[PDB]
């Protein structure tokens, strides 16, 4: 059941933006040791990371509530657009979740620069790490919008059921993604927290 | 000692997610068998 797996695919963000509240209090902790206040660039960041938590727990509050509905439809088998919804809700949801570790990242990135070097114990693969795995899930996303607003129309017409398939599988490869993203900044906080902790 | 009871929560949500993924990924490779 591809509503199950969304089940699953809600719950996996559910998790990961937990993960993700930890390390923004991880960051905050090192933050404030390393520096004078929300002066060049951290008030904005402070005030962004709100501004998109609470965007995205109102995201996984649609999704759960289209996810309830869904349940409840499948024994009338029509609700091929609860789905498509869903994967749409899904995708707002990574994307939101994207704009947080980026975010991180940028933190991270800052905190390290002040107190060591970029070039020693794991941070220039850390760097290329990051840049990759970033530019693999802005494709990732770009492509599963891209696969929404056509599965959006093949859903007038007969079967766009391989897009729906596809498109679980999309959503699916980003979220390992941002999963590898977030390892990369718990190693980073790791370090700056062995550094200067 | 904070720091490690937050290192416990990462490392034991970070092994929910990949037993989850476990899950999606072992449904994607059912949905293959439409395909």
């Amino acid at each position: 059941g591809i509503v199950q797996q969304q089940n699953n695919l809600l719950r996996a963000i559910e998790a990961q933006q937990h993960l993700l509240q930890l390390t923004v209090w991880g960051i905050k902790q090192l933050q404030a040791r390393i520096l004078s206040g929300g002066s060049g660039g951290w008030m904005e960041w402070d005030r962004e990371i709100n501004n998109y938590t609470s965007l995205i727990h109102s995201l996984i509050e649609e999704s759960q509530n289209q996810q309830e509905k869904n349940e409840q439809e499948l024994l009338g088998g029509s609700g091929g657009s609860g789905i498509v919804q869903q994967q749409n809700n899904l995708l707002r949801a990574i994307e939101a979740q994207q704009h947080l570790l980026q975010l991180t990242v940028w933190g991270i990135k800052q905190l390290q620069a002040r107190i060591l070097s970029g070039g020693s114990g794991g941070w220039m693969e850390w760097d290329r790490e990051i840049n990759n795995y970033t530019s693999l899930i802005h494709s990732l996303i770009e492509e599963s919008q891209n696969q929404q607003e056509k599965n959006e129309q093949e859903l007038l017409g007969g079967s766009g059921g391989s897009g729906i398939v596809q498109q679980q599988n999309n959503l699916l490869r980003a979220i390992e993604a941002q999963q590898h993203l977030l390892q990369l900044t718990v190693w980073g906080i790791k370090q700056l927290q062995a550094r200067i902790l | 000692x904070t720091w490690e009871a937050w290192d416990r929560a990462i490392a034991e949500y970070a092994a929910r997610i990949e037993a989850l993924i476990r899950a999606a990924q072992e449904q994607q490779e059912k949905n293959e068998a439409a395909l």
